[PDB]
């Protein structure tokens, strides 16, 4: 959702993005880089992230040959599954209105009740 | 009153005798978190109160730290002395079993303090670490120059008006600091490095860095040789500098971890454990007991780990070169524990302030009971093929021997000082964590400290730390590996994916930090190379204002010249891989 | 008065509440409902400490701090344990309906909910029940509107009806079910809607423009500039990430703006990020354009300058005075002429003339809510200077704040104060044309034509004191109201009187000035405001030069062939076909500007200057105080490619290599000192800020907050090698992190708020002397000129009666807060805002040229008919016609002039 | 593609001459042996990738040189110390030709987590580099597949047969970076295990 949470909590300082809104409101990355080169694994942005989005997976063979290819853009990071956490939905839990979860229809929320309603 | 509250030790008798001998106007008791009372002395009584400490009843034998603190910008410092810098000595008595930590207050200009060296000779390295790095002088000093920073450097780093940061990159210095390198082997002063009589016609200088072909890291030793005999050593280090202080006054609370997991490379969460103690003091947080001992338990592990490298490498020095790669495959399964729990094999960074970073994995267990049955025979196996032969015996036994009062003299602790015969390990004297809920014993040397003394007591605290795991293992709690303080840094993270107080503290928590309230805490703890201390200064913001680690490898590294003086150049090899030490815990 | 507080003692002022007082001490009480300048209304219950009868008390009292008098001799506690649960209980209460939003929501990092979340130490959710929910409001192009994240505080409702006298927002509904915004879809109609997203504690109202490139505060590089959209002066911090400017906060200053901003400051910045903007030098060959280096630029630029004959100069009231200095001196004093025209010109002097030769003081924006009647002659202030109109508003509620002070009601008791005060003010009366944003609280409104308010002027002022010029052929209807505002001026204790240069009549000001010298000769204590046009009007009108069209004449004759402009669109002072003549004509057209003018196809060379975020300088407002700002970021930082110095670093390189044929570019100082050694009555500029090598315990002031994000990824995919840090000679501050923001600091230019713990614009409580004063070493800038000691004499030139003319339509201006601005309106977020011109016209006038309303009507003024659809306007007399100044195509200038053949298209 | 020392250029490779360069390729690539240089925790996992459990020895490369006249290639194991850049300068110019760089570790690729007074931010400030490792540190095998990506990198160069006939210019390939090589699996990633097992 672009929270930058993971950007200030990377004690390095190797996460750099930008929110971007959809026609619907969903908050999303408008790009998402990772400078692997000075990243250290340590793992603190998947700890901050709010969202489950961003994980460090079992995978150590990323070695290259420019250090400049070490910068890992959106389209090299996005995959194509739920990863580590099969379930978890942050959308279902805010109660920001997106395309196919209006106002009342997250969890523990109930359906707004507008002041000009008859009911005391 | 939990064990974390402000206290002014009051109450300690050094308190008491310090006011009958130099009366109640002449210092300033300080309340901290420290757990050792702190007194303001005046600069000019400072040499009549280290003699007084020194000559009590049950003395102060130990200088344990030396160093310096930019006041200047602390708005908290409320009850203290007017300070622009000042100078912290914290002294241990071993027989009290109790610290002090004295602190002389300096003005801006009048940067001067009268050397302790006379008292203490750890205090030469100490205070040419603290003028190299906030520009303080100490007066009668018999050679104050930098020791961390190159000669050639200005400023001093320490300084809140010095820039972290590094500059930019200009291979003109480069080539420049590579002419000095080629013109020192040509125009060496052996004056300015302390040294005298530079050639008896005699004398002949060697050079044994400033890059080393082993782990405990790459630094430079100038030799002073008669023939075959050292007649005179001096140290260079500061090769390895990383500044790892000036980090601490610029990362939060929670992101420094990782940081304090590099300071001594091979210990790994033994080297998180009393930063997060320190932390937790400021926080006022006690851990639950299942904290504890998952916290103990990573801490034996690396523990073990740490001392199989270190008698590997000890036994690859003596010359056999087998029990490094048995060693090593043993070190691979306390690595698949540490990759099973933490997802990372040397820098797990997997405590935190308050708890840690997860809770452990389904069948942890079995992957210890599979360690804990492998290990024994090996480490017998270790034994009778290489410490057994009369070969490392003759190459070890009697090499760079000292007794109780120089291993005192020097701040020497660790596997050394129990090696002197002094009973002082800090899980015992000072416990820690949960340390006195597990049975195990504290090996101790008959009183002289050898090469192969050591090894071999460390031999036993690797038994020790194997009881301790069988502990761990047969008697775990089922509670919370958070405790429940709002402080507790990050919080629990399903109540933070599903809760909006919790997704609140998380959020403030990673990104501008977490508010310590202003107040100074301390943490010793028995690493595996010696006693590693965090002093953390909170200003009340969500970095520390001040963080200062002593290292035990510094205080043995500085204890070389005077084991090895009069000894061959063999037997100061034996004695670098008999000190269990790295660079990176000597620079910091 | 002496408290106790935890048992510590300490000295407070007895006439301040509880929470105040502590807060001022630096002690910490959570609050959410109280705010320094809306008073204290006891709503969220959240600042509960518990207060002992006396010393030897134990069971105590819970009571809301922020609603208890800090009396002498009161017994608190802030931590004690019962307190500390109540407020915890308060902010669990608040977190049981809050919904999941804190990633989502663009209050996160700067939101002070967050804040008093963390400090009562909540973190641990019991409640398991549904959470109540809203619907949003559409509230305009700068508001956006999340209800669900509201804790009722009822701050919004209280500044914005109570405090700016809006009137479309308001609560609605019932127990938890109570809904703060419009009663229905909207625009925010009020000037200064834009302050509720620092009032509001949570994330309903959230800056929309800032929404659209959001980021977050720790990311954000902050600078302590000026707001550069009119003359008021209001202190800001912009702040960017990624080389755009995102956000304008406002920037705490007890002098001048304190809390607040008008919607124009604050949203009006957008022209900064315009994709237009020239980013290098470009000098066109033929029909082609090159691209130049800076060293190229001055070579070519020195050497065809050195082969003309004259150079004269074209300054602008955009620009600093170091800039316009810097022109003089590359063209020389006397070939200086000002980029305003010459009855602009003649205006603001006379302005500057009253203001430091009338022996009148003038009062800072602040101090104008002290006042206890007011008279505005002329200046539709709420359009053209609307902070001022927010300070006479609460000069206004003086009144009501005195009826209470007479009942023994304490000052912040603000319902108290209103019950009492019901609808009983202080006397203002406006002038202007039509219809002011001030009628609603203004005792009396004067519509019509500028000399016929002139004349009320000096009715008035001839009425106040028998020495004043008479006024000849009063109605005596007209007469009884005069009387009306002679006997409220009169027995007033503090009257002030505001006018300014925008109603376009140099009479208007001289009897402004004739009723403040006569109110001044009674001995009152009577202060006069004037409002110029643009950032740095006063500064050009100290500095001094020639009008425009002395320039036009030069260039048109042909003795001067080369032309400088600075930050200069010439159609906004004359008129266009005869500037594009005299540039056409001139063989050397140099443009020094940040913005893509119309004058930049006929410049032989353009200049990329910088903009007020890319720039550093000083800027006079309509006070007289010399206000330094500061450059935000380096534009070079990102795009390595870009040339865009600052505007006297242009103009010093070029007169040095026009001297000595070598490029040094200079340092700030070096100008400042230069302007205080040629300038005398602008020496006060010196001390407007310390110069370059101030330090804070010998650091640098920081740009950017501590925890400052992706400092080696932000240019990775430009190239993964960081680049140097920027390298601030021209100031104190640095480009970094590495510098010194403590609320303790010993300066006056603060950046941004922010403590540990207090990470909402309520920081500035922590920057303060005491919370609502001043900040804590003083507020930055100072006074050019004092009081002088003696005042003028009576203005005679008492100007006749408007007679209309047939064929001949006045011009009334009619300005906005949006669109009035040049360079606001270049701002894309305006273009929504952006009203549609229509011509104004009255119904008799409207009925004699048988025009109703909406239809277009083709008017010629300088030889070119243009179309504009008709409005009908009641209060516009006859004979004249009201036209929107400062939009595209009509010039300010236009104002105060007549009009010929205004025909029905 | 490839790049000149002595500029982008092309494949400039007879049948016999062609056949044994790629002998000398061959050859050059399966006698790679490592210079003993320890700066940091880095270096013991390369030690440790030299050790029994990993047997870095199988692809030849374990031969460890204390003299940089008998080592090819310089593994830059740790941080790049400010007292320490001089030292690795005039070890790496020690060093005879044909010699390959690898940079193990955030510390050698960027500097890493120390952007801090007293280090130089990555030995490619003043040192060549052929081969980066991520990681803090990167485990024995990921040393060990960077180990594999020098041997392909050796394998597709043109060096001078010998010094008084042929080109003298060194012929790097510009190969494809594995980032972009392996996007295509990485992507299509799905469902990884739980973290609360083992
Ligand atoms: C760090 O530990 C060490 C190693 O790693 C296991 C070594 O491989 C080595 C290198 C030694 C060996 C591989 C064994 C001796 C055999 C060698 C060098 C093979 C050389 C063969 C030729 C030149 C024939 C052509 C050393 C010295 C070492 O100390
Ligand atoms: S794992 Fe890498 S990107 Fe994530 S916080 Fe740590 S250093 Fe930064
Ligand atoms: S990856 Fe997670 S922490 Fe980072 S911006 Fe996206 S949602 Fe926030
Ligand atoms: S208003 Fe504050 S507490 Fe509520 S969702 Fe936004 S950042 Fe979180
Ligand atoms: S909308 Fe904001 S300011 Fe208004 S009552 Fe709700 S929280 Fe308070
Ligand atoms: S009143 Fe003028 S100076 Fe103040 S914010 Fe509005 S436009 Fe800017
Ligand atoms: S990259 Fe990490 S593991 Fe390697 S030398 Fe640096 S701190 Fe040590
Ligand atoms: S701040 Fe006092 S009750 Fe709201
Ligand atoms: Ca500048």
């Amino acid at each position: 959702v672009a929270c930058n949470l993971c950007a200030v909590a990377c004690p390095v300082g190797c996460i750099s993005l930008q929110k971007a809104e959809t026609k619907d409101g969903r908050w999303y990355p408008e790009f998402f880089r990772i400078n692997f080169s000075r990243c250290i694994f340590c793992g603190l942005c998947e700890e901050a992230c709010p969202t489950t989005a961003i994980q460090l997976t079992p995978d150590f063979e990323m070695g290259e040959y420019k250090r400049q290819d070490l910068v890992y853009e959106k389209e090299d990071l996005l995959i194509s599954g739920p990863g580590k956490y099969p379930e978890y939905n942050f959308y279902r839990m805010a109660g920001m209105a997106i395309d196919g979860k209006d106002k009342g229809e997250a969890e523990n929320e109930a359906k707004p009740i507008d002041v000009k309603s008859l009911l005391p | 009153e939990p064990a974390w509250q402000t206290r002014d030790h009051l109450d300690d008798p050094v308190i008491g005798e310090l006011r009958n001998r130099f009366g109640p106007d002449a210092f300033t008791v300080q309340a901290t978190r420290t757990g050792v009372p702190v007194v303001w002395i005046k600069r000019e009584q400072l040499l009549e109160v280290g003699d007084f400490l020194k000559k009590l009843p049950k003395p102060y034998v130990m200088l344990f730290d030396l160093h310096g603190m930019d006041e200047r910008l602390r708005t908290h410092r409320e009850g203290l002395p007017a300070a622009d810098f000042s100078v912290f000595y914290h002294l241990i008595s071993i027989d009290r079993n109790r610290d002090i930590m004295l602190k002389v207050a300096l003005a801006e200009n009048d940067l001067h303090v009268p050397t302790f060296t006379k008292l203490f000779p750890n205090a030469n390295w100490y205070e040419r670490e603290t003028w190299d790095l906030f520009g303080i002088t100490f007066d009668g000093h018999p050679n104050l120059r930098r020791i961390m920073m190159p000669q050639t450097w200005k400023g001093h780093p320490l300084r809140k008006d010095y820039p972290a940061r590094a500059t930019e990159f200009s291979p003109f210095e480069l080539t420049k600091a590579k002419q000095d390198l080629e013109m020192e082997a040509l125009t060496f002063k052996p004056e300015e490095w302390g040294m005298k009589r530079g050639t008896n016609e005699d004398f002949m200088f060697l050079n044994l860095g400033p890059n080393h072909p082993s782990a405990h890291g790459a630094f430079r030793i100038v030799l002073q040789l008669d023939g075959e005999e050292i007649v005179d050593c001096v140290p260079d280090i500061g090769y390895h500098h990383r500044g790892a202080e000036k980090m601490g006054e610029r990362q939060s609370w929670h992101s420094y971890i990782p940081y304090t997991d590099r300071i001594e490379y091979l210990g790994g969460c033994v080297n998180e454990m009393p930063y997060v103690l320190a932390v937790e003091k400021l926080a006022g947080i006690t851990v639950p007991d299942r904290v504890n001992v998952i916290r103990v338990m990573l801490s034996e592990l690396f523990r073990i780990n740490s001392h199989l490298l270190y008698i590997s490498t000890f036994i690859q020095d003596v010359g056999a070169m087998t029990p490094v790669f048995f060693a090593f495959t043993d070190r691979q399964k306390i690595y698949d524990l540490v990759e099973a729990i933490t997802g990372f094999r040397m820098h797990p960074a997997w405590f935190r302030i308050g708890g840690v970073a997860h809770d452990l994995p389904r069948g942890w267990d079995r992957l210890l009971r599979e360690f804990l049955d492998w290990m024994p025979k090996r480490l017998a196996s270790y034994e009778k093929a290489a410490l057994q032969n009369t070969i490392l015996k003759g190459r070890s036994q009697g090499v760079a021997a000292y007794g109780a009062k120089e291993a005192l003299e020097w701040g020497t602790t660790g596997a050394g000082l129990r090696a002197t015969g002094i009973d002082f390990d800090v899980r015992k004297a000072r416990p820690y964590s949960g340390y006195e809920n597990f049975d195990f014993e504290i090996p101790v040397g008959g009183g002289v400290s050898d090469c192969y003394t050591r090894v071999m007591l460390k031999v036993e605290e690797l038994r020790q730390s194997l009881r301790i795991l069988e502990q761990c293992l047969n008697n775990m709690p089922e509670g919370p590996f958070k405790a429940d303080h709002p402080l507790t840094t990050p919080p629990p993270k399903e109540r933070t994916l599903q809760h909006i107080e919790t997704l609140i503290t998380h959020f403030l928590q990673v990104s501008w930090g977490p508010v310590m309230p202003a107040n100074e805490s301390f943490q010793m703890i028995e690493a595996t190379k010696g006693i590693n201390s965090y002093y953390l200064t909170s200003d009340g913001s969500t970095m520390s204002y001040r963080t200062r680690i002593r290292t035990p490898s510094y205080a043995h590294l500085q204890q070389i010249p005077a084991a090895i003086r009069g000894s061959l150049v063999s037997d100061l090899i034996v004695y670098l891989g008999s000190i269990d030490f790295v660079m990176s815990d000597v620079d910091r | 008065a002496t408290i106790h507080v935890d048992g510590k003692e300490y000295e407070v002022n007895g006439a301040d509440n509880l929470l105040e007082a502590c807060l001022s001490l630096g002690l910490d009480i959570p609050y959410f409902c109280w705010h320094p300048a809306l008073g204290s209304v006891g709503a969220c219950r959240q600042c509960a400490v518990k207060q002992y009868q006396n010393a030897e008390d134990t069971r105590g009292r819970l009571v809301m701090s922020c609603m208890t008098p800090a009396s002498d001799g009161t017994f608190i506690s802030i931590d004690d344990e019962e307190a500390k649960q109540f407020r915890e209980s308060v902010v669990e209460w608040l977190m049981t309906n809050h919904p999941h939003d804190c990633p989502v929501c663009e209050e996160g990092g700067n939101c002070h909910l967050q804040d008093m979340t963390v400090m009562t130490g909540h973190s641990f959710r019991r409640y398991r029940f549904t959470k109540r929910t809203h619907r949003n409001q559409d509230l305009g192009p700068f508001i956006s509107h999340e209800m669900n994240r509201c804790i009722a505080c009822y701050r919004c409702v209280r500044y914005y009806k109570d405090y700016a006298g809006g009137t479309d927002l308001g609560v609605y509904g019932a127990h938890d079910n109570v809904y703060f915004g419009r009663p229905e879809d909207g625009t925010l109609e009020s000037e200064f809607s834009g302050n509720l997203v620092e009032i509001c504690p949570t994330g309903v109202f959230t800056d929309k423009t800032h929404s659209e490139r959001y980021n977050r505060k720790w990311d954000m590089q902050f600078a302590p500039s000026i707001c550069q959209q009119c003359s008021i002066g209001c202190n800001i911090s912009p702040g960017e990430r990624y080389g755009e400017l995102r956000r304008i906060e406002n920037r705490y200053n007890g002098t001048v703006n304190h809390y607040f901003l008008c919607d124009r400051g604050r949203f009006g910045y957008g022209y900064v990020n315009l994709k237009d903007r020239p980013r290098q030098p470009v000098q066109r060959r033929g029909d082609d354009f090159i691209t130049l280096n800076a060293e190229q630029a001055m070579q070519g630029a020195a050497d065809i300058l050195r082969q003309s004959k004259k150079v004269i100069g074209i300054g602008s009231p955009r620009a600093s005075v170091e800039s316009n200095f810097a022109l003089r001196e590359l063209v020389g004093e006397e070939n200086f002429y000002t980029g305003i025209a010459h009855g602009e010109q003649e205006r603001l002097q006379l302005a500057l003339k009253v203001l430091r030769e009338g022996g009148i003081y003038t009062p800072a924006l602040r101090e104008i809510e002290s006042y206890d009647a007011v008279l505005v002659l002329g200046e539709d202030v709420t359009q053209t200077g609307a902070r001022v109109a927010l300070a006479v508003r609460q000069a206004v509620k003086g009144k009501a704040r005195e009826m209470a002070a007479a009942q023994k009601v304490a000052d912040w008791q603000i319902a108290a104060i209103l019950n009492i005060g019901q609808r009983a003010k202080h006397p203002l009366f406006v002038t202007n044309v039509d219809d002011t944003r001030l009628d609603d609280i203004a005792a009396w409104t004067y519509r019509a034509p500028v000399e016929d308010q002139a004349r009320l002027g000096f009715a008035i002022a001839h009425a106040l004191d028998n020495s004043a010029p008479a006024v000849d052929g009063i109605e005596p209807e007209l007469q009884s109201k005069i009387d009306v505002i002679v006997q409220a001026l009169a027995g007033a204790k503090k009257p002030l009187i505001i006018s300014g240069t925008n109603a376009g009549s140099l009479e208007v000001i001289q009897a402004a000035a004739n009723v403040a010298k006569a109110l001044k000769g009674r001995g009152a204590d009577v202060g006069i405001t004037m409002i110029a046009r643009s950032v740095n009007s006063m500064g050009l009108g100290i500095m001094g030069g020639g009008s425009l069209e002395e320039a036009l004449t030069e260039l048109e004759t042909g003795r001067a062939d080369a032309v400088v402009v600075l930050e200069n669109d010439l159609h906004r002072h004359a008129s266009a076909t005869r500037v594009n003549a005299a540039l056409a004509k001139a063989p050397l057209v140099m443009v020094v500007d940040h913005q893509r003018t119309a004058i930049m196809e006929n410049a032989h060379l353009v200049l990329s200057a910088a903009s007020f975020a890319e720039s550093d300088g000083t800027v006079i407002n309509n006070e007289g105080r010399a206000q330094r700002f500061f450059q935000v970021y380096d534009p070079a930082y990102y795009d390595s490619k870009t040339v865009m110095l600052e505007s006297w670093r242009w103009l010093h390189s070029l007169h040095s290599t026009l001297l000595s044929r070598e490029v040094d570019w200079t340092q700030l100082d070096h100008v400042i000192d230069a302007v205080v050694a040629k300038i005398p009555e602008l020496a006060g500029i010196k001390d407007a800020a310390p110069d370059a090598t101030f330090r804070i315990r010998g650091q640098k002031l920081a740009r950017e907050p501590h925890r400052y994000s992706g400092r080696t990824a932000m240019r990775a995919n430009i190239s993964v090698h960081e680049p140097r840090q920027p390298q601030d000679i021209d100031t104190m501050f640095t480009f970094s992190m590495e510098g010194n923001n403590q609320p303790t600091a010993h300066r006056s230019q603060v950046p941004f708020a922010w403590a540990p713990g207090w990470n909402s614009p309520q920081a500035w409580n922590k920057f303060q002397d005491e919370v609502g004063g001043k900040l804590r070493f003083g507020d930055p800038g100072v006074r050019l000129f004092e009081t002088s000691e003696n005042g003028l004499d009576y203005f005679t030139s008492v100007p006749a009666r408007f007679q209309p003319q047939d064929g001949k339509w006045r011009i009334a201006p009619y300005y906005h807060l949006f669109g009035s601005d040049e360079l606001s309106q270049r701002a894309p977020v305006f273009q929504s805002r952006m009203p549609q011109p229509y011509i104004k016209l009255n119904p008799a006038d409207a009925a004699k040229l048988g025009v109703n309303a909406g239809t277009r009507v083709s008017f010629s003024y300088d030889g070119n008919t243009v179309t504009l659809p008709v409005e009908i306007a009641e209060g516009l007399t006859a004979g004249q016609v009201g036209l929107p100044m400062g939009m595209s195509g009509i010039a300010p200038v236009l104002a105060g002039a007549h009009l010929e053949d205004l025909k029905e298209a | 593609d490839y790049t000149l020392t002595r500029e982008i250029v092309t494949d400039p490779l007879n049948v016999f001459m062609g056949k044994l360069n790629d002998m000398v390729n061959w050859g050059r690539k399966n006698s790679i042996w490592p210079y003993n240089f320890g700066l940091s925790c880095c270096y013991v996992e390369m030690v440790t990738s030299f050790t029994a459990v990993h047997d870095v020895a199988r692809f030849g490369a374990e031969v460890l040189r204390a003299s940089p006249r008998q080592a090819d290639l310089m593994v830059v194991a740790g941080t790049c110390f400010t007292k320490m850049a001089p030292v690795i300068q005039r070890l790496y110019d020690q060093m005879l030709e044909p010699k390959w760089v690898i940079s193990m570790g955030a510390c050698a690729n960027s500097g890493g987590m120390y952007d801090i007074y007293s280090v130089v931010q990555g030995v490619d400030k003043f040192i060549p580099v052929d081969v980066y490792i991520p990681g803090c540190p990167p485990r024995p095998e990921a040393y060990m597949q960077a180990l594999m990506l020098l041997q392909e990198s050796i394998g597709k160069e043109r060096r001078p047969l010998s010094w008084v006939v042929g080109d003298q210019g060194v012929y790097r390939a510009n190969m494809q970076s594995e980032r972009e090589r392996k996007r295509g699996e990485r992507i299509a990633v799905t469902n990884l295990r739980t973290p609360d097992e083992i």
